[PDB]
């Protein structure tokens, strides 16, 4: 089964205060395991998940110059953004971070991340060859052409190749008692009385992991994406996570409605019927 | 340049009047990521309500959940009140027991 | 273990 690693990590500045606020949230597997954040009394990277307590005093000492590292980097560029845009001061700003690695059923690495985003919008990202630069605006061609004349792209090549996959390795056999699991839906379907001989099908999935699922009606073959009502897919706040899906029937007809939920974790996909 | 909270409101269990649950407030594709969310039970505040950290999508998002220990009963209404800089006034919405 | 970044913006 693949695998992966991301840190995602942001600095906000409001116009009231005096310097940003730095998060940095690690994750495997999609999973949230490590977290620090400036605005904390001690600020300190933590660990999120049981797996993590054993790393030792060293670990987290380590790991935590490193936050402190990346804050004033993110402070220092905020500024000179700021600049960049000719944006007077007098507003709030976004800077974001995502960085790691994907790794196939092999557990070779199978493409590295470095994406950045100023405002809510990519910024400079880059390329999967982890050689070249993608930076959109007139703007970010600046920070493009400081970074190729640095060599900062054989650096980061260097961190997502070697301690990015070897860290996670690492994590992967630390925690190799849950980070492989998936939890397959159960579902049901609901019957709720709707506009006059018309009645609603919801077709529920519940206590799902991971999130990605597809939910789907047919009237005897034929998928209806004839406005059809889904949910966006979430959190049940326990790991898992739920979806519906819902159509409006004739009364009595409600036999001619099958609801499918697909999901990797099934054995195959589920079929499903109104049952009374 | 703003992103207009989206927000779910709903169970962790299905309900059943009488049956202690969790009340989730889910808020997403936000940006940027100031935001106030409070929980409201009749149309007052609920005073504990537990609030997840800082997330952000890989779309760049922020999301947050918001949650609350409650026991539905067929008289009260809940609803998830946020206030968000891309909208004029707070956004109120309630929960259906049915979604 | 996350990055340490290099150049800044």
């Amino acid at each position: 089964g693949p695998h992966s690693m991301r840190y995602f990590e942001t600095a906000v500045s409001r116009p009231g205060l005096e310097e940003p606020r730095y998060i940095s949230v690690g994750y495997v597997d999609n999973k949230e395991f490590v977290r620090f954040d400036s605005d904390a009394e001690n600020p300190r990277y933590e660990p999120r998940a049981p797996w993590m307590e054993q790393e030792g005093p060293e670990y987290w000492e380590r790991e935590t110059q490193k936050a402190k590292g990346q804050e004033q980097w993110f402070r220092v560029s905020l500024r000179n953004l700021l600049g960049y845009y000719n944006q007077s001061a007098g507003g709030s700003h976004t800077l974001q971070q995502m960085s790691g690695c994907d790794l196939g059923s092999d557990w070779r690495l199978l493409r590295g991340y470095l994406q950045f985003a100023y405002e809510g919008r990519d910024y400079i990202a880059l390329n999967e060859d982890l050689k070249t630069w993608t930076a959109a605006d007139m703007a970010a061609q600046i920070t493009r052409r400081k970074w190729e004349q640095s060599g900062a792209a054989e650096h980061y090549k260097a961190y997502l190749e070697g301690e990015c996959v070897e860290w996670l390795h690492r994590y992967l056999k630390n925690g190799n008692a849950t980070l492989l699991r998936t939890d397959s839906p159960k579902a049901h379907v609901t019957h709720h009385p709707r506009s006059k001989g018309e009645v609603t099908l919801r077709c529920w999935a519940l206590g799902f992991y991971p999130a990605d699922i597809t939910l789907t009606w047919q009237l005897n073959g034929e998928e209806l994406t004839q406005d059809m009502e889904l949910v966006e897919t979430r959190p049940a706040g326990d790991g898992t996570f739920q979806k519906w899906a819902s159509v409006v029937v004739p009364l009595g007809k409600e036999q001619n409605y099958t609801c499918r939920v697909y999901h990797e974790g099934l054995p195959e996909p589920l079929t499903l019927r109104w049952e009374p | 340049i703003q992103k207009t909270p989206q927000i779910q409101v709903y169970s962790r269990h299905p309900p059943e009047n009488g049956k202690p649950n969790i009340l989730n407030c889910y808020v997403t594709q936000f940006h940027p990521p100031h935001i106030e969310i409070q929980m409201l039970k009749n149309g007052k505040k609920i005073p504990k309500v537990e609030m997840s950290d800082m997330s952000f999508s890989k779309d760049w998002s922020f999301y947050i959940l918001a949650h609350t220990e409650f026991t539905p009963t067929e008289t009260d209404t809940y609803a998830c009140r946020v206030k968000h800089d891309s909208m004029a006034e707070p956004k109120t919405v309630y929960w259906d027991r049915d979604m | 273990k996350g990055p340490a970044n290099f150049a800044t913006m």
